[PDB]
This record gives C-alpha cells, structure tokens and sequence, in this order.
C-alpha cells in the first residue's frame, strides 16, 4: 500500500496493490440425485415424513417449471451479459441427452469425474448423492406398507436435514429465474469449492490464493440451472479463473478542486475515478462499482468489465496540468464541500460557508483546515469534520507523498461558456 | 466405588488381567494408572483402551459396560507395580479412584 | 513426461503430422498445448498457443488440435524453410512447465 | 521492438556460481511473468524457473530447486538467475522468455518473446 | 512441562496444612486444563482431594469439602492446597496432578503427576 | 427473433419480441389466522413447544410494531412510487373495521370469498387458517394443565413446521417496512398464486400464460402489510394485470461509432438504448434497467415505468442519418473498445492499440477484426476477443440483417466546440 | 404535512417534515460464547447431535477464515465509506488482546458491562452465553462416553434451536465479507436493541422515539466481525445516534416544465430534486436515493451522505425566476409526459400526442388535463392517466398551495446553442 | 408389451442351463422396472430365482445362490438366465416376469409374465 496526493487536481492515486482479475470461468456441474420422489406416496394422513416428502415432491415439480461517455453503466452491462452468456453457452451443451448421459455415466461410481463435452469445453462433474442415498437406503427401509407416521421420528427429523440442501437450491434458482447471483453454500459447499479449486487447471500458487480467499471465488462465481433429468436435478457452477495475478493495480480518487478565481467559484472534478490495472500489456480501467473489491493488498476485479484504456492515460496522474491525453473531467460553478476517504488519507474540499476541522481522540481539534483542497493523512488526524459532520479517517499505515502544483481550477481560467459541463475532457473546459 | 482385586500373582511371560468393576462404567470412562514402588504414578490407558505415547503396545483393555478389564501380555518384572483404575462419579463433579491392584511378578 | 515421435519426414508439399503424446497431469488435466518452432542455432518461435490459435506473422498454414489426452500439429504446404525442431509445451500440475522431446521435421 | 538480451554467461567450474541477467527492453516489464528456459546442447528444451509479475510467487524445476534463484527488479528492467552450485549436467544455453497466459480455458503459460540466450558451460 | 512441590514436610496436629504446587510450560487458564490434588497414605489407595479448572470453578471431595479448600493464586503460576484440622490419619504423600481434556470435559484423567510431597503429622 | 445491424450508427435493433405489460394490479388479501397466542402460557420451564410459542407470540408483537434528460432514473422512480401508492390506496380501504369485518365474515365459511370494498375496488380474499387450526384443535388438545414439556414431540416439531409460514411473513414485512420487494413463497404459495390467477378477471389465454410464467407474476407483484386485527394478521398481495399482451417489442442497443476522421477521433453512442414496445396506439420506451426482462420470445415490463415516446422515434432506426427527430446521442473524443452482446450478435468496437479477433471452439482465431464497428453474428463466431479479453457470444438462432450506411461519425463532421457532449440530440453534435 | 406547487418550474416543495439524522455511531460488541467446539468428537456414527455438532464446528472454522456535479454517486460513496471506516476504526481497537481480555473480563460477572477501550471510545459490551451454556451444561451432560446418537432426541432438536443464532451470524458475515449491510435479528435481538437504546447516552425522549421506530434503528445500523477469540466469536453492532432531531426537512420534486415556445418545444427539469434539511443552522442536501426514508412525519437521513448547501439555495424554491443562486437544471428539446407523485399531489406533465386525464372511482374521468404542467391534489382526483397508463394518486390529507408564475420554459428564451445540456445552472441555459 | 422365450427345452445334467427372455415396449432402464425369473414343476409351487433392476443390481434366491447368475445384456432388450448345473428336479416351466413399481420400491408385485419356456432334465 502506497499513496500520492496530486495537489494539481485535488486527487489521489493509491498504488502498490497486487491484482487478482477474472480472465475465465471453470464450470463445475452438480448432479444432485433427488431420486424418483414423484410417485412416492404416504397412505397415512398428515405426518412429518409425509410433509417432508410432499415438500420434496413439490420442490421438484416447481424446479421443472423454472428455466433460464459514462463508462460505468456500460461496463456493468457488459460484465453481467458476458458472464451469463458464457455460462448459458456451456448449459446449451450439457443439457443435451448425449451429455447428460455422459456426465451421469462417469458419475456412476465416482462422485467426481472430469469429462469433455461434445462442444469441446472441459468440465468437472460431481454427484450430490446423499439425498437419493437417504431416500433409497435409509428412508425406504424405514417406511412400511406406505405408512409414514412411523414412530421412529429420528428418520423424519433427519429427513428434514438431508433435504435442506435440495430445497434451498430450488429456492435460489426460482427466486433468480435459473441464474443465481452468487454461489450459495447450498449450490456448492466450502468442501466442494476447495475440491473445485484443487481440481481446476490453474497454478498451485493461484490455488493457495483461492484457498485463502475462498469467499472471493464464491462471490464472483455464480450458478446456472440445467434442468431436471429423470428425477435428477442438473445445475452448473462457474468458478472464476484468475489468469492475470499480482500485476500492478491502482485506485484513482478525487474531490472538487475549486478556487475563488473571480470571487465567484470555478470547480473541477476528475471523472476517471476508480480502479486501473496493468492487464498484461495494456492498462485496463474498471469503472463499474460492482467490479472491484479489495481483500488485503489484492484488488479482485472482472476482466470482462474492464474498458481497455491507453497506457498514456496514466499521464493524467503525472501531468494533467500539461498532458495531451483528454483527461475526462467535470467542471462548473458548483463548490461542494466533502471528504473522500482514500485509504492512506482523506481528501478534503472546504469552501465558502462551511467550517472545517481535524481532530484526534485525545488532543481535540488539531487544526482548522484552510479554504481549498486538503489531504489529511492517516497519521495527521483520526477525524476530519465538515460543517458539523464527523468523518472517521482510516488508520491504515502506509507511505504517502504529495505531488505539488497549483490546482488546475486555480492555474487555468475557466471557459466562459458553457461554464458547466459534465464528463468532458479538460481541453474543452479550461 | 470402583472395586478391584487386591492383588494378582503372575509369573514372567504370562498375561495379567486386572478387572475394574464399577456402577458408573457403563456410563463413564475407566482410565488406568500404574505406580511402580516409590515412583510417581503414570497413566497407562487414558480412555477405556486408548493408550498414550511411549506406553508399550502390549497394554490394552478389553471391555466396555459393567466391567472394564485391563490386560498386560508378556507380563514381566518391569510390570510389577500397583495399578489404579479411576472414573468420574455420575455428576462428573468428582474423580473416584479404585482400590488399586498389586501385580506380583514371581 | 510429454513425449513425441523423435523424427518425422515428408516430401515438399506433403502434409506431415507431429503428435505430442500426453499425460493426465499435463495434457489431460486441462492445460492447453502450445507449440514452438526452433531453427538450428536460433531461439524458438511460437507457432501455436491455447490449443489452436495462431499469432500474427505465421504463414497461416499450420494448425493444431487437442484430444482429451493428446495433441497434434499438422504442417501443410511443407517447405524446406519449415525443416526445424518442433517442441510442444504445456503445464504439468506437478512439474510446472513441461517441454516435449521435440520432433524434428525433415525435408 | 521487444528484445530479451541475456548477459553473464560463459564457463563456470563445478560448484562455482554465476549470475545470468536477462535484461529486458521494449515492453512494460512489470506487466509480464517471466521464465528461464534452458537447452542442453542439441537436446530438448527445459523450463528452468518462474517468477510472477511482482515477485509475489515463484516456481523452480527440481534441477533448479534449492540450487538456483530467479529474481527480478521492476526498477530498471532486468531478470536475474543466481545459479549457485552449477553442475556439469547444467551445461546449456539458458534462454529467458516473456510469459503470457490467456486464462480462459486454463492457466497454461505460453512464451511469446524468447531471448537469444548464452552458453552457461560447466 | 513440569510440576514441582515444596511442602512443608511436617505440620503439627490439628493445625492447617498448606501445600504449593508449581507448574511450567502451560497455564491453568487455557481451556480444558485443570490441576488437582490427590492424596495417598503410605501403602494405601489414592484419594482425590480437589480440582481447580480453567474457569477457577473448584470441586471439593464430598468427604473433605468441609475442611479442604484449594485455589489458584491469581498473580503467579502456583496452586495452593489448604485444609484445616490436620489429623495423624492425614499423614500421606500429596501429589498435584494435571488433567488436560479438550473433549467433552466429562471424564477427567490426570496425565502428568508431581514427584509428590510427603506430609507427616 | 430477428435483428438488424444499423451500420450507420453502430447500433442494432432486435425485432420480433412479443409483449406482456402490466397495466393494473389485481389484489389478493390474505387473512392468516395466527389465533389468540398473546395470552397462551407455558408453566413448565424451557421447552420446545414453549420456545415455539414464545417465538410465535414475539413475532406477533413485533409485527404489530411495524407499518408502512436521463430517462432511466425518473422511470425507475415513478414505477416504484406508482406501485406502492396504488397498493397503499387499497390498504387505506381494507384497514377499516367496516372492511376487516366484511372480509373476515365472507371468509368465515369458505377460504376464498370475492368482495367489493366500501371504496368500490374489488378484491379476492383468502384465509390461511392452518396455524389457528393447529393451535386451536391439535395443539390445545395436547397442552394439558398448561404443561408444555409433553413427551409427544411429534406435536412440537410439527408445530415448528406450521409456524414456518407465519414467522417468515413477519420477517419479510419487518425487513421491508411492510412493503416487501417480491411475493415470497411464504406470502403466497404457488397453489395460492395459481388460484389467484384463475380467479382474476382476465382471458383464459392469459391465465395459461401466467400459469406458464409464474415467476414473472410472482416477481413483478409485491406484498403490503395491513396489520394485526384481533390476533389475525392481514396482508394484501398485488398480482400484475397484463392488459397489453403480445404487442411488438424491440430492444435497441449500441456501441461507440468512432472514426479517425482527423487522426484525432470523434465518437458517437446512441443514448436511447433499451426496450421499446408498441403499446396500443403509441410506442412506449422503457428505460429503467430493472423493469423489463425476458422469458423466451416475451418481454415483461411495467407500463407505469414506460415513457410514451412519439412513433416518429423509430426513425432513429430507419435513418438517424436523415431523420428530423432529435435522436438522443452522446459524442466526443473518447474511443472505447468494447462489445455489446445483442441477442443475435455481438456489436464489436475495435479502435487504436487494441487487437481484436473472433474464434471458434474447433478453429481458433477465425479472423482479426478491422478497425471500426463490426457486427459478429451468432453464426460467424463463438467467441470475440478485445485485447486479451474473451467474450462469449450468444448461440441463439435467428435472422440477422445489415442495413448498410457509412457510420454517422464518418459521414458528419463533429462540431468543433463543445466537442464532448452528454445525452444530446444529434442536431447539436454533428 | 404541507406542500407548495411552484408553477415557475413545474416543481413541488413538501414542507412540514420533521427530522431524524444520524450524527454518530454507538457500538454494541457481542461476545457470542460458542464454547470450545473445535475438539468435541462423536464416536457413534451419523447422528442428529453429530451433524449439529459438525455444522457447529464447521461454521466456526469457516468464520475464522473470513475477515473484513452529479451529487448522488458521491453522496452514496462517502456515506458507505465513512460508515465502514468508522466501524473498522473501532474494530482496530477492540481486536487487541488487551481489549478482548478486558471486555471478556467485565462480561464474566454481568451480561452487560459498559467499558472504555484503550483508544478512548466507549462501548457497551454484551455476552450471548446461551450456546456455550447449552453445550457446557446441558449437552455435555447428555453426551455420555462420546455417544451422540442418544435416544433423548429432545436434546438434538433443541440443539438445532440454540445454534440457529450462531449459524446465521456465520452466514451473514460470510456473505458480506465480515461487514453486514443490516443488523439482522440474529446479530442483535429486538430485546437487545431495546437494551442498547435504553443504555445508550441519549435523551429519554429519543430513547422513546427509537423504541417507537426500532426498524429504523435496525436498518441504518450494521454489524462488523472482530473475529474468533479463544473459541468465542466477537462482533460489534453499530447502532445509529440521531443527534439532529425534529429540525425542518423538506422534499423537493419536479417534472419537466415545457412549452411550445417556437412550435418546437423547450423543456426544463430541476436537477436539485430530493430531501433537504436544516442541520445545526446550515441547510444540507441528501441526494443519494438510499439516504432518506420517511416513517410518518420524520425523515431518517444519514448526515454522512449529506452535501452541505448554502441557505441561499432555498431561493430556488422562492423565486428561481429571479434568484442569483445557480439553480441546477437540465434543459433541451425533450418533452417527456409523466407524473411525479409528490406526497400531497401528483405533478402531471402532458405534451404532444399524449392524452391526459384525471378520474375518481365513483365518477370516472373528472377532466381532460390541459397541455403543459398540471398539479393534481390528493383531493382533486383518485387517479391520473397518461396515455393509457393509470397512476393512482396518494390519498394523504394535507395543505396544498399553488405559487403562481409563468413557467421558466415559457418566460425565458432558450439558449440557441448548446440547446441540450445536462445538470447545469439555469444561467447557462435560458 | 410381451415377453418371449426360446429354450433350449432340453438340457442334460452336468450342463449349464441358459435361457433368454426378450421383451419390448418397456425399457429395462426406466425407474422401478425389473425383470425376474420364477420356476414351477408340474404339480408344484413357485420359486423366485433372481431379479435384476433398473440399476442392474441383482438379487439371488438364497438356496439357489450357490448355482445361479442372471444379467441384462448391454446390447439389446434381452436378458439371459444362467445356472451352473441342472439337476432332474430343475425340470420345470421357467417364466421371466416383469415388475414395475414407482412407489417405494419395496414390495415387488409382478404384473406381466412371459409366454413361458419348458425345461426338461
Ligand atoms: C409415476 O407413474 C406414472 C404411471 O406409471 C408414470 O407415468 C410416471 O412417469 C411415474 N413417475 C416416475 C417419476 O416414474
Ligand atoms: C389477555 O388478558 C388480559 C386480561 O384479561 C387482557 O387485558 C388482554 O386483552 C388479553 N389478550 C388477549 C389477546 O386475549
Ligand atoms: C484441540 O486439541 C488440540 C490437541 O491438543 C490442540 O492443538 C488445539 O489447540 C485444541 N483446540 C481447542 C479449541 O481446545
């Protein structure tokens, strides 16, 4: 973790993050054997085993019914559309009877079997037999003459356990029209997610990373329903494949640079905020807010979202004051007072009418902040205050620098008309 | 009260069986101890028949239920000692030792 | 050990086929099979990556395929200018990078 | 133009040690994982050792494991192999290569620019 | 791991006995540990006196709970036994012994035993 | 499904979709008889029945505590505001004791009764008695002398089955301030939703359509809590009324048409993207990304969200190159390399520095795509690549066309200033 | 409630709202004693207790693995960043062994112990012992000789009740990466939220208010995981503190003012829409849609999000026709026909081609609305219709006023170029 | 659906008997189907021989378990009975019989019986 404050545009770059970025998908297809419940009958009036069995029958019938510029919005749109279309394209193959029989056949005796689909994609199959096993071995033995109010209630309450996984999956597909937003524990256990990583074709290093960040693997991946085949419910889990890893990533963040250049204000905000990464030979920008998140020094992002942006674009950080690159900005007569909690220091914007201060848990007010932009490091203060709000600063330790330069809002005259503009290049605005 | 035989007499190379009988033993573990003369006691079985490290493999105990019988095969002069079984009482709020059993090796 | 026929030959303009026989920590485990061309006393040139993909500047007459535990490189329009060592490559889950025993084409 | 341009080769006596330096140019070196690949004379290629983009992870062939050490410096642009305890069977040209992994089907690294190498002789 | 005792070896009749036992390589505060005191007269069976556990809950032998009282000294790595009205029949070796059970906490075996301190009355 | 690539604007129209459009709300009001739990007492220490009863009592007390231009943002705003306001208006009637007694009286003998409120709106009422039935008969028969650690644990665990529905209803209204986001299975069972469809005044064809697409009926609809009345909890479920059905609908999609017109770029993106449907007698545009969604050939959209847009607006598809309609676009010097996956083909924008290719599973790279905008059909390729990124294409079979014409960014000169603009008519920008 | 309709700008201000505003965070740290499960073994084959025990062990190991201008987007960003950073800063204190042992020590005596961290922030410690109590005193008595298939099944089914709270907490921190979005009933019971309020340092009147709006307290607050310590799971609950209370608030809402001023249209929409409040004698604007919600007459906004805006900004309501304040607007040739459902009356905008009407249940269409902006009070109509759409108006009683003045789109000549602009001051645009 | 058989009608002692039963109109590999064999001499009462189920699991009549084996052929809708060594007592009519039970799979009623094949020894 390292950070730089760009005085010349009231902005910070936080550098030194490693990267984990999703380049691909590994499909894991689950054969959960529900067993042929559809004609199991209880001839015995309302009972625990009956109502579990009837919920189990109903869940199966229900599941048979269900089946599948502003850079931020476009990046969000493509990231979801590409991800689901990747999985559907796999679903289209494995739904074929040739493939369902192939998957079920290799699962006949081993609860994990690798296979190659007719469409050439390779998939790990696994079999969640435990429900069919309980129904066929355990439950069928205990039921006699179709009676289900049997007194050995341990059978009933244990049945209400073994079917929990199945029922939660029928929920999660039904509520999401066959495309779940995340891999619930019910689609793929932590044991099976560890197996899926250990079996996937990636480096032991990435395996150890993924074994250390299993929640990330779970959060970025998602599930698709293939269908009920012969009283068996077929569904596929896509785990992420992180084929670019520990490359440089940085987050650019900014707050309104303003000055009273004519007694009336002028202001500027950098629009290019968010995560940038070196993606093996070009910089990629991740503008959609759902794309990137950080666990530790890694940022985890999805390469389908990333708008590829020229390597020259970093020159907005070094010299937006002079660069020929069209740095995307907003400007206008709109002084806003705010803080941006960049991880090694809060940015502050502090303008007319708004009193500003910084403090500590012990010392009280350290200082009244000046008019203008300010950069309060994690070590300068514990709190910053604007108007009467209290903002708690981050307490992360790390190197900070200031790049000096009279802010763009102060070193250029604003264009007299149109003085307000949204998401324009600076060349248009000053 | 954990009943034990007061003494057992064996020649070298025999197998010594020491019974421990106690009403709790269908319900509590019977741990076992050995005390060589003037030594600090050591534990031989730390469940009904679980055995600590370094305790030799020839130490084991046979039975769970109304009586736990502890058996040493190849019983030899180094095994001449007083052997204590112990268990909890029903509440687990006390430890109850048995009367001991002198193994005499002759 | 990813392993190959030690030598192959063909007449100018024949097809020749190079087979990277393959093992299931390294080709069957899913790792896609790459092919490099090395002229004598030169560094290798990438001819094929993924299982089949061809970089810019290939004469556009080389193709590859992976079957479930093996791969092949088909060379067509064969010129004397193609007479070279050809090693496939993959990743072995245990041994990391594994390079083949390197069939030499002969014209 | 990308070129990888190794220097620091030649003869080493058995049990001696030498530093290879795959100096890099014409590409954004921080972005790419790097590898050493060696060729015993006339023999097949052998991958030697691997370093991730920011030295976060590394891997070695058993021939190199414990003995050699791959390192990189992302200031300047250089790639190093400190070869402690070179053996006679290490006598080879060592190439470096720039490594790339289109992680869609698998992480199967392929090498898209190769250096000219130098003839580590033992 | 070690247990060491320091007497005193002689106590006058009807007095109050006290015995320290000192320990190292573990702490009484880590879960599933206890120390106990177990009595043994010369040539006689063993007799558990009390136990103090990782919560400092103390369990006193129902025959002797009126007179025995055993507690941790809070600042230091020693337990002290205390028990009133020493009779001659209390003449025995006294052992501290350590129980460590991380499973269900029911059935306490003692797996380390002191050298044991001889008390005479 | 049929798709037209508008080369003149790097945009597609996918025609051929049919329509289902929510014109009204049909309300189903549920009387879930909890029964007078509030004075039931267990005199018998902590027990299974006691803690189920205490949860049942607490859930009731807890529920008694709770009661209720950029077209996209405003369309989402009005759609949600209209929905809740339409439902509260019904609540404001049925909450009155005159109506509560009328509803409860018609529900006395039959678990469904149609009734007309004093405020004239018609409603279907239904009674979920099963909890009161269990409590008042089954359970009370067992609770001798207020004892609750009874040994017949079948009662206790079956009690923990019946109350599942009630407790989940108190959860969902609590977490959503009486206005749930979607009709959970706990608010309205699949049987009760099918009954509600069969009872609602609509065509039998739409009854079949709704029985066929129950996930839409369930997820477009929502619940409102009325309140506890005399230990009975009253809540209303609003089902959609699809008064416009199988009309034409189309989705319009675009990617940046950039061109190197001066070595410096100019770019264009259509801002009018998204779903359009031909509501009876006027085209309607549905810009809120949440509202429209598709199953099979249908698309499902809330008519309250729809911005009624002049029929001339389709001229942006016919010829934005000539139309006098103010076709909303964004433009500027901001090349983006991206794909927009239209249902029958990827739009592919491929500009400076970024190499682009198309592939097939058997064939590898088919072709390196040119600079500019390219329309890779589902049958041209399986994958498209933008730099290292891989985008899976859709595999839907359908008809595609190309409407030829030199893209607007190549055939008009950009206005020299302001050259960046956001969401402007083309008249302003070229 | 009182509402003013501004003819000047087809906008309403609804005055009369009182305020509840989150100024601080009160942290409640829960010690849920799981007990030392990590070594409990069953020697007895598959059993109800064993699978509850193995779920309990697994949940603990799983939890040990997991650990922590357009004003809308920036307001949302700072509100979430400040909230989580405030909590993490407290986590950084209470995670230290000095603090964990201090908190656990005072919790030894009483299951609530007010205490002060070494970092000076005061905290309410509480202990949830009920799982450790069951495991250590009840369950441990049952599990003779490590047998777990005991016949007294009451123990196993009641174990499956006690662990529900624990297992839901492991879920919610897992799925939210240690930082939950809300204080579920599992993190803090309604009893414990009432205890937390009645113990928090605030006025008794607000204690009653918060007791009367506990759903608000629960929704705005959130949970953070500290970690497992010594087989005990430590987590902190940030209840909101509402320092600013019953100050004035108002919601500003608008619809497009247009007129056919040259036969072509020109339009205006205010961009400053949303909630405003007085805070400590400065006006604060809450633009982010997640910030504010209303229960009764209060609005519960969060003061972290609120951008301070000059008191002069209310002059946009009094006379945007004259004010020197830069009232932020959008304008263009984009007549939209729509309604905006203000609390006391629908705004209605009705332009070319679209017929607009208002109606009532008893009397059908009351009137056909004129072209241009129309304001329909809750007492003028029950419904308003735009083309075939039906919008149900609010039925809230309150005072409504017209403020007269020929709308700005009719009383100013629009700027000829650039005639479309997004989010600009009126000074730039008419 | 009907089940058809084709002998051989005569098999000597110290020979392995085999019989086909062919079937059509039902898959063997749809759930809860079985085929079974059952045997009856003249003037004599019926003995179930073996059964094979939709998973090709197999069950052998315990007294005959020393001498019988039955399996479904992979290639086609036919089953072959095999039993190691005929004895004169095995002179009987043999029937294959279908059983089809989609409910709880315990209590196997047959519902269709073959055209029936005589065997003589
Ligand atoms: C249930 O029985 C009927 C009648 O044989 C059959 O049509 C149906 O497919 C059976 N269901 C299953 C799951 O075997
Ligand atoms: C409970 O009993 C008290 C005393 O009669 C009464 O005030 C209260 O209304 C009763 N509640 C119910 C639900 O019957
Ligand atoms: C479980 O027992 C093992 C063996 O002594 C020990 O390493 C571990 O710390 C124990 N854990 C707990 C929670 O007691």
């Amino acid at each position: 973790l390292k950070e730089s404050y760009l005085e010349e545009s009231c902005s910070t770059i936080t550098e030194g993050y490693l990267s984990v970025l999703r380049t691909g998908w590994y499909t894991n297809v689950f054969t959960l054997e529900v067993g042929d419940v559809e004609n199991l009958t209880c001839a015995d009036g309302p009972s625990l085993i009956k109502t579990e069995l009837d919920l189990t029958k109903s869940a199966l019938r229900e599941l048979r019914t269900v089946s599948a510029f502003v850079l931020g919005a476009i990046a969000c749109g493509v990231a979801t559309a590409a991800a689901v279309t990747a999985g559907v394209a796999i679903a289209k193959c494995i739904r074929l009877e040739s493939e369902v029989t192939a998957i079920k056949n290799c699962l006949k005796k081993t609860n994990e079997c690798v296979s190659t689909l007719g469409c050439g994609v390779r998939v790990l199959a696994t079999a969640v037999r435990e429900l069919k096993d309980f129904v066929s071995k355990n439950l069928t033995r205990a039921i006699n003459k179709n009676k289900c109010d049997i007194p050995d209630l341990k059978m009933a309450v244990s049945f209400s356990q073994f079917n929990r996984r199945f029922l939660n999956v029928v929920r999660q597909f039904s509520d999401n029209a066959g495309i779940t937003p995340a891999i619930s524990k019910d689609l793929m256990t932590d044991a099976e997610l560890a197996r899926a990583i250990s079996n996937m074709p990636t480096s032991a290093g990435q395996i150890k990373l993924m074994l250390e960040n299993r929640a990330m693997v779970r959060r970025k991946g998602f599930g698709i329903l293939i269908g009920v085949y012969g009283s068996s419910v077929i569904y596929m889990v896509q785990l992420p494949i992180f084929g670019v890893i520990d490359t440089p990533c940085w987050i650019v963040k900014a707050a309104p640079s303003c000055s009273e250049k004519k007694g009336n204000y002028a202001c500027l905000l950098r629009e290019d905020q968010g995560w940038y990464c070196q993606n093996a030979g070009s910089t990629v920008y991740y503008p959609c807010e759902k794309d990137c998140e950080t666990r530790g020094d890694h940022v985890f992002c999805d390469t389908a979202a990333g708008i590829n942006v020229a390597e020259q674009s970093k020159e907005c950080n070094i010299n937006i004051s002079t660069t020929n690159y069209p740095c995307k900005v907003s400007c206008g007569r709109h002084p806003i007072s705010m803080v941006a909690l960049s991880p090694l220091g809060a940015l502050v914007a502090c303008y007319k009418g708004v009193s500003c201060s910084i403090g500590s848990n012990r010392v009280g007010i350290i200082k009244q902040l000046n008019k203008g932009c300010s950069y309060i490091t994690n070590q300068d203060a514990d709190t910053v205050t604007i108007d009467n709000t209290v903002y708690q600063l981050s307490k992360v330790e790390g190197e900070q620098h200031v790049i000096k330069g009279r802010p763009v809002s102060s070193s250029f005259d604003p264009v007299k008309f149109p003085q307000d503009q949204f998401n324009v290049a600076l060349d248009q605005c000053f | 009260e954990l009943i034990q035989l007061p003494s057992v007499s064996v020649s070298p190379g025999q197998t010594a069986r020491i019974p421990c009988s106690g009403d709790g033993l269908p319900k509590k573990y019977a741990h076992w101890y050995q005390q060589k003369a003037g030594q600090a006691p050591i534990l031989l079985m730390y469940k009904d028949s679980e055995r600590p490290s370094g305790i030799p493999e020839r130490f084991s105990a046979f039975s769970s239920g109304t009586t736990v019988t502890m058996t040493i095969s190849g019983v030899q002069e180094e095994d001449e000692a007083d052997y204590y079984c112990q268990s909890g009482d029903s509440t687990d709020t006390s430890v109850i030792f048995g009367g001991g059993t002198k193994v005499t090796v002759l | 050990v990813v392993t190959q026929p030690p030598s192959v030959s063909g007449a100018p303009g024949q097809r020749v086929t190079i087979s990277c026989t393959g093992s299931s920590s390294n080709i069957g485990a899913g790792y896609d099979v790459h092919w490099y061309q090395q002229l004598p006393g030169t560094a290798p040139k990438l001819l094929i990556y993924d299982n089949n993909n061809r970089p810019s500047g290939v004469p556009d007459r080389f193709s590859a395929s992976k079957s479930g535990t093996s791969a092949s490189l088909a060379i067509t329009g064969l010129q004397a200018e193609d007479e070279a060592d050809y090693y496939c490559q993959s990743y072995d889950r245990s041994l990391s990078g594994v390079f083949g025993t390197g069939t030499k084409v002969t014209v | 133009e990308v070129q990888l341009v190794e220097s620091g080769g030649g003869l080493v006596k058995p049990g001696g040690s030498l530093r290879l330096s795959c100096a890099a140019s014409g590409f954004t070196f921080s972005s790419y994982s790097m590898n050493w690949v060696r060729q015993a004379p006339g023999k097949g290629l052998e991958w030697v050792s691997s370093i991730s983009a920011s030295s976060s992870y590394s891997d070695y062939a058993d021939s190199a494991k414990g003995r050699f050490t791959i390192s990189r410096d992302n200031a300047k642009t250089s790639l190093f192999l400190q070869m402690n305890s070179l053996r006679a069977e290490d006598t080879a040209i060592y190439f470096c290569a720039r490594a790339r992994a289109t992680g869609y089907s698998s992480i199967t690294p392929y090498f898209d620019i190769w250096g000219q190498g130098t003839l580590v002789t033992v | 791991v070690q247990l060491v005792q320091s007497g005193p070896a002689l106590v006058k009749s009807t007095q109050t006995l006290t015995l320290t036992c000192t320990f190292s390589g573990f702490a009484l505060t880590t879960s599933g540990m206890c120390v106990s005191w177990v009595r043994q007269p010369p040539g006689k069976a063993l007799e558990w006196l009390a136990r103090i556990d990782w919560e400092d809950n103390t369990y006193y032998s129902t025959s002797l709970k009126t007179r025995v009282t055993i507690s941790k000294d809070p600042s230091k790595n020693q337990v002290v036994l205390t028990m009133t009205n020493m009779d001659p029949v209390d003449t025995a070796t006294y052992y501290c012994a350590r129980s460590y059970i991380t499973d269900w906490k029911k059935d306490w075996f003692f797996d380390l035993w002191g050298r044991g301190t001889l008390v005479t009355v």
